[PDB]
């Protein structure tokens, strides 16, 4: 029932910083040793630092010079600010609560991991186009429809369907890296054919680096 | 960071037992408990073992941890395809104000998985994209194994190499691979050919899907 909710702008280029926050629900702000870690496929997992509710911190020695972890007990949140960032700081960043200072050790609580890309090239938002229902390749009684998410930078984008109410049969494919250096991906969902033209289908595309959200309605092709 | 040493890789066939080792020192594993995490791409690590051998809720009992001297061991019995991941030990280290140290990680491969054929879905360009004076053909390939495909595109029956972008196959949640290929065209090219085809080859078999401009 303990929840760790990630938020924050991520990369801020005008100050070359990376800022993330984590809000704790279902537990006291004194319940865990609040920590930040990051991970990258080739570099492995790295502990960045931890903070107690009192405000005392401990840092990975190789980050101490440019990392500050803070806690706001009033808002039940803790935060990370990494300064003078470069592309080497691209990683999946995760907040967690560790058990180092609890007598009753019941396991750590882990937030969500968020890919944050640090980049110096210009940000590019996506253009989203509907992929109208096609029955040719699906099982009897179903059809595949989707959304094409074109020419964005950097990763990631997230795609949900009908604001999260539709999850069954959703497959969001990995993005392609174009020769241009931009990304495109496609998200397809398989739905009942009998539902087409009465059930509305909308893909919700979010590209946080560009602050762009598109809700694209996907309709059957006609006329 | 100090050093927790782990073998780079481990592997087995389905049903086997695979053990992953973690080698530390007196000041970390010698005086501290060990945790084990499972790491899949793009998400937070998942806690498998804490306090040397205790499993959080929802972790199957076929994951078991033990601890000895300055080392620790994770045992995965009943090895399944979904166990393919990176596994990291971790422990506090009594240095400075205290450091949390992750191991170097072990990649687990499940061997002997049977081959699986691809499903191919080919989408023509949307009408709205055409109205924006672009055209993209979308060839989506899923459910195949092992993770290798060849994708070739045709205009009518002639090969097309320009404007093609294809991903490297990667494993999806269903433990099979997916890939996608994109063909960029001007609207005039799309409208002026009889059809375009996406041709997927895998393990000596070929699937070809074909689309054509709509005429009302
Ligand atoms: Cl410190
Ligand atoms: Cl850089
Ligand atoms: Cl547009
Ligand atoms: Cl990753
Ligand atoms: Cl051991
Ligand atoms: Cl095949
Ligand atoms: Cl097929
Ligand atoms: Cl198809």
């Amino acid at each position: 029932q303990v929840q760790l909710q990630e938020s924050g702008p991520g990369l801020v280029k005008s100050s070359e910083t990376l800022s993330l926050s984590c809000t704790v629900s279902g537990a006291s702000i004194s319940s865990y040793y609040w920590s930040w870690v990051r991970q990258s496929p080739g570099k492995g997992l790295e502990w960045m630092g931890s903070i107690y509710y009192t405000g005392t911190t401990t840092y990975n020695p190789s980050l101490k010079s440019r990392l500050t972890i803070s806690v706001d007990t009033s808002k039940n949140q803790f935060s990370l600010k990494l300064n003078s960032v470069t592309a080497a700081d691209t990683a999946v960043y995760s907040c967690a609560g560790l058990d180092r200072f609890n007598w009753n050790d019941e396991g750590d609580c882990w937030g969500q991991g968020t890919l944050v890309t640090v980049f110096s090239a210009s940000t590019k938002g996506p253009s989203v186009f509907p992929l109208a229902p096609s029955s040719k390749s699906t099982s009897g009684g179903t059809a595949a429809l989707g959304c094409l998410v074109k020419d964005y930078f950097p990763e990631p984008v997230t795609v949900s369907w009908n604001s999260g109410a539709l999850t069954s049969g959703v497959h969001t494919f990995p993005a392609v890296l174009q020769s241009s250096g931009l990304y495109s991906l496609s998200s397809v969902v398989t739905v009942p054919s009998s539902s087409l033209g009465t059930q509305t289908y909308i893909c919700n595309v979010n590209h946080k680096p560009s602050n762009t959200k598109v809700d694209k309605k996907v309709e059957p092709k006609s006329c | 960071q100090s050093v927790l040493t782990q073998p780079p890789s481990a592997s087995g066939t389905p049903g086997q037992r695979v053990t992953i080792s973690c080698s530390g020192s007196r000041s970390n594993l010698g005086r501290n408990t060990v945790n084990w995490y499972q790491q899949l791409p793009g998400v937070a690590p998942k806690l498998l073992i804490y306090s040397n051998s205790r499993r959080p809720s929802g972790v199957p009992d076929r994951f078991s941890g033990s601890k000895s001297d300055t080392s620790a061991s994770l045992a995965i019995s009943g090895l399944q395809s979904e166990d393919e991941a990176d596994y990291y030990c971790a422990a506090w280290d009594d240095s400075l104000n205290g450091l949390y140290v992750f191991g170097t990680g072990t990649s687990v491969t499940v061997l002997g998985q049977p081959k699986a054929a691809p499903s191919v879905t080919l989408f023509p360009p949307s009408s709205e994209e055409l109205q924006a004076n672009k055209a993209t053909l979308v060839c989506l390939i899923s459910d195949f194994y092992p993770g290798a495909v060849t994708v070739a595109w045709k205009a009518d029956s002639s090969p097309v190499k320009a404007g093609v972008e294809t991903t490297t196959p990667s494993k999806q949640s269903n433990n099979k691979y997916a890939a996608s290929s994109y063909l960029s065209l001007t609207p005039e090219q799309w409208k002026s050919h009889r059809s375009y085809s996406c041709q997927v080859t895998h393990e000596g078999s070929t699937v070809e899907k074909t689309v054509a401009p709509t005429e009302c």
